[PDB]
């Protein structure tokens, strides 16, 4: 009843959770493993492309 | 830094994974194996072309996100 | 003053008025000729109390995808319809007498009360922008906040009954949509779509020769595939009926359509046999269509849209909220039932949707000019003329409200729109101080429409993730990238 | 947290499958 006569903003703060983790986890769960290993090839070939 | 043996390793791992795959997963992995064989026969030219396409997409994406250059 | 200034051009205005009437007649002839052969029959439906018609865009707002018309010509059509509405005070002398000229003087005083013919400008875009910046933005900037309050107080209810009416999952989205003028942060449209959680599940019953079947994403996908294959009708109808019987079996396994167990709607069971008509244990009398075998299941071509808007429906809005919704959109509102204002709002909705379609045909938003985009956003009621935004912010705003209007719900549309008309005035001269940061800029990429967003839990809001940070975003955003880089 | 540990676990499971496969392959090659 005395909510107006308090300062409870510290008792209720916005969480520091990154929602991106929930997104990337759903991304890996849907993909297979050989595509995960392929991404290491896509990155490596991109490095050699920038090198040449 | 070698690329051909890494692609061979990827193809062999995909073949190993194909055994435990379901029907749709089996079809997708078969298409992937055909893609890898096409890369192998093309001497990594199609692979580098696809890499360049994706990198061009990314490199067009970056400068547009600079709202305050 | 403006009275004599407009009387000076009143002779020169009648010719333009009649020319505009002829243009309107020709365009309406074309549009109705197309509509009478390509558009379905949206039947009239009465409200729950069954005294006045009710209107929804899903059934009544049809979009002629394939209208061979330029966007500017449609703007002319709509603006001249509004000019015909504004020509109504000319009837005052013909119903009151020769002393019915003082209303005509009041009409000629303000230029915002007048049609296009009294304007010195020529292009429809410049004329529309002049009218807006002179009269319409000011008229709209004094209805926005009050309309927002009415929408809020429609959700939360009156007399301290929020614990009985509001939902605890739409709470943070409600706050971000309605109280972001406190924070100064931008809003996500998906948080306004979360307001639809107050409503039920919107369904679509296709009527067959046997029973109604609920439409699903799978059945619609199959029908679109069959439509794209361009098959013969002997094969098209066969595949459609195959998908239809499949969906019928699927819903019969689900436990019937969603509508059977929703308060206010329902499918009757088999009729009862009364008294001696009861033949022992068979207390029912099935319908005629029970004789038809299920393999002959064919779509009647008839559809029933059920929005299930238990809190959002325009009937329960009221005498005042409807009028303010029409005021805020610069539509006619006085001395009419809420049914007529509902139709006016739905017609505005249809106009905006057709304009969106024509814009997409013309090459999107980027093909438009700056004044044309400004005028489009003014028509959508998301910009006020005292802002001077950038082009990217305008494009993002257009994309936002276009997606929001694609959902066919006026309440969330108005909730979104009214947020852009909450401006304050300071009592001091020094304050607000001159800012140090640059003007607000955005892009079409910053708007997340291609992803779903769950409602944030009450008092646990989450930060905003850019679409670019998602995996494979460069592939999903490739269209916008190609449009922007070019 | 309850979102970072899950992501780390999924990544570790993927790397585990990869490393186990290639280790078995190396062992068979030595055999
Ligand atoms: C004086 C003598 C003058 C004689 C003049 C005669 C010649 C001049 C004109 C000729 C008449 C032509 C025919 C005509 O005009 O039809 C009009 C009108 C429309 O007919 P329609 O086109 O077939 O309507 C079809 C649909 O309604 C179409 O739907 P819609 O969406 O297009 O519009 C629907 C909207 C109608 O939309 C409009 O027409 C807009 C009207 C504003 C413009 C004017 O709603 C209605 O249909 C009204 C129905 C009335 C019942 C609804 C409940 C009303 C509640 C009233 C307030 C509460 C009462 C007090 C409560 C306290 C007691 C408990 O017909 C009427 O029903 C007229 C009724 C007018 C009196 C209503 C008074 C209600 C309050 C009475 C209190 C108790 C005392 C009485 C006992
Ligand atoms: C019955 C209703 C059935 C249809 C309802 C639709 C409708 O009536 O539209 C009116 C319509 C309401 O506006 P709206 O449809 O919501 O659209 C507004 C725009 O969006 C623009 O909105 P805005 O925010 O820019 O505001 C424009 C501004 C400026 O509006 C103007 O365009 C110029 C002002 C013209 C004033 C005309 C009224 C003259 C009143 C008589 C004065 C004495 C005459 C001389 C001595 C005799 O509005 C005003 O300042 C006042 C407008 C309302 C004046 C009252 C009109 C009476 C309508 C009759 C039905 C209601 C009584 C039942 O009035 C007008 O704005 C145009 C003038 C209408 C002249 C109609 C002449 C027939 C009058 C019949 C008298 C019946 C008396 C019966 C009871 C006694
Ligand atoms: C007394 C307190 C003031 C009276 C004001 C009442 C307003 C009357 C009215 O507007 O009727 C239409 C009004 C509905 O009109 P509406 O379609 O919602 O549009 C509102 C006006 O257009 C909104 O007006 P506006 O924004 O269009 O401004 C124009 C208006 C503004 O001018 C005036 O209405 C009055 C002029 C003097 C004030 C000027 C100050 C500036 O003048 C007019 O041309 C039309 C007025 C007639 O009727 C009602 O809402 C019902 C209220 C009256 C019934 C209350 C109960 C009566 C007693 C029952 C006795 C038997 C029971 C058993
Ligand atoms: C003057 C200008 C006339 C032009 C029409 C006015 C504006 C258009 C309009 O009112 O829409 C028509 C209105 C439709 O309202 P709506 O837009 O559909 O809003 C419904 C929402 O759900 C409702 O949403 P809401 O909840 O936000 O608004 C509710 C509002 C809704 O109310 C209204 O609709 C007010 C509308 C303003 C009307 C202007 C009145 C101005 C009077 C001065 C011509 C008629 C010729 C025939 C006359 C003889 C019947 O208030 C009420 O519900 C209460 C209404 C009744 C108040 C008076 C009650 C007196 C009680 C006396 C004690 C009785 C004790 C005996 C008990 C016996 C034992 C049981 O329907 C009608 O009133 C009948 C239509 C045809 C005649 C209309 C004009 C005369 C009757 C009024």
């Amino acid at each position: 009843e005395e909510c107006m006569f308090k300062d409870t903003r510290l008792d209720v703060l916005p969480p520091q959770v990154n929602p991106l983790n929930a997104i990337l986890a759903q991304h890996t769960a849907q993909t297979p493993v050989h595509r995960s290993l392929e991404k290491r090839l896509w990155t490596e070939v991109r490095a050699t492309a920038v090198s040449e | 830094t070698d690329v051909r043996p890494q692609l061979y390793a990827l193809q062999r791992f995909a073949k190993a994974q194909l055994k435990t795959a379901t029907e749709a997963e089996r079809a997708a992995i078969e298409a992937d194996i055909a893609r890898y064989q096409e890369y192998l026969d093309s001497d990594l030219e199609k692979l580098k072309q696809d890499v360049a396409e994706d990198t061009a997409k990314k490199q067009k994406l970056i400068p547009l996100l600079d709202r305050y250059p | 003053t403006a009275v004599v200034k407009n009387l000076a051009k009143l002779p020169a205005a009648t010719s333009q008025i009649l020319t505009n009437v002829s243009k309107l007649q020709t365009f309406h002839g074309l549009l109705e000729e197309r509509r009478d052969k390509y558009a379905p029959l949206a039947y009239h439906t009465y409200d729950n109390l069954k005294q006045k018609t009710t209107w929804h865009p899903i059934a009544h707002a049809w979009v002629d995808e394939g209208l061979p018309v330029s966007k500017k010509e449609y703007n002319e059509y709509c603006w001249l319809k509004k000019d015909m509405q504004r020509l109504l005070p000319l009837a005052s002398p013909f119903v009151f007498g020769i002393y019915g000229i003082l209303p005509l003087a009041v009409w000629l005083s303000n230029d915002g009360y007048l049609p296009s013919a009294f304007s010195s400008k020529k292009d429809i875009v410049s004329k529309k922008l002049e009218w807006y910046s002179s009269y319409g933005d000011d008229l709209r900037q004094q209805v926005g906040p009050m309309l927002q309050h009415r929408l809020k107080r429609h959700l939360r209810g009156t007399l301290n009954n929020e614990h009985r009416l509001m939902l605890d999952e739409v709470t943070e989205s409600y706050k971000e949509i309605f109280y972001s003028h406190y924070t100064g942060q931008l809003r996500d449209v998906r948080k306004c779509a979360h307001l639809r959680l107050y409503d039920g599940t919107s369904t679509v019953l296709l009527l067959t020769n046997k029973e109604p079947v609920e439409l699903t994403s799978e059945l619609l996908q199959k029908w679109n595939a069959i439509k794209a294959a361009k098959l013969s009708p002997e094969e098209e109808k066969k595949a459609r009926n195959e998908a239809l019987i499949e969906a019928y079996k699927e819903q019969e396994l689900h436990g019937g359509p969603h509508v059977k167990h929703m308060q206010g709607y329902g499918i009757p069971a088999d009729t009862p046999l009364l008294g001696e008509n009861a033949k022992g244990d068979q207390y029912t009398q099935p319908p005629e269509s029970a004789s038809i075998p299920l393999e002959q299941l064919e779509w009647t071509g008839d559809t029933v849209f059920i929005p299930a808007e238990y809190r959002t429906e325009m009937e329960d809005w009221g005498r005042e909220l409807t009028k303010l919704a029409n005021q805020f959109l610069l539509l006619p509102w006085r001395f009419v039932s809420n049914a007529w204002n509902q139709r006016r709002l739905v017609s505005w909705f249809e106009e905006i949707l057709q304009e969106d379609a024509l814009i997409a045909k013309e090459g999107g938003v980027q093909a438009l000019s700056d004044d044309e985009l400004k005028v489009a956003l003014l028509d959508r009621a998301v910009i006020r003329c005292d802002e001077e935004l950038t082009r990217g912010d305008m494009e993002a705003r257009y994309k936002e409200i276009s997606w929001l209007m694609s959902l066919r719900n006026p309440f969330i549309v108005l909730a979104w729109q009214t947020g852009y008309y909450r401006s304050t005035y300071s009592p001091e001269d020094d304050l607000p101080e001159a800012s140090i940061l640059p003007k607000l800029n955005r892009t079409v990429l910053d708007v997340d429409v291609h992803n779903e967003l769950a409602p944030d839990h009450p008092e646990k809001p989450l930060p905003r993730v850019h679409p670019a940070l998602y995996p494979n975003s460069h592939l999903a955003l490739a269209k916008e990238v190609a449009v922007l880089a070019k | 947290d309850e979102s970072a540990i899950k992501l780390a676990e999924l990544q570790k499971e993927t790397e585990r499958n990869i490393s186990s496969f290639f280790r078995d392959e190396a062992n068979k090659s030595v055999q």
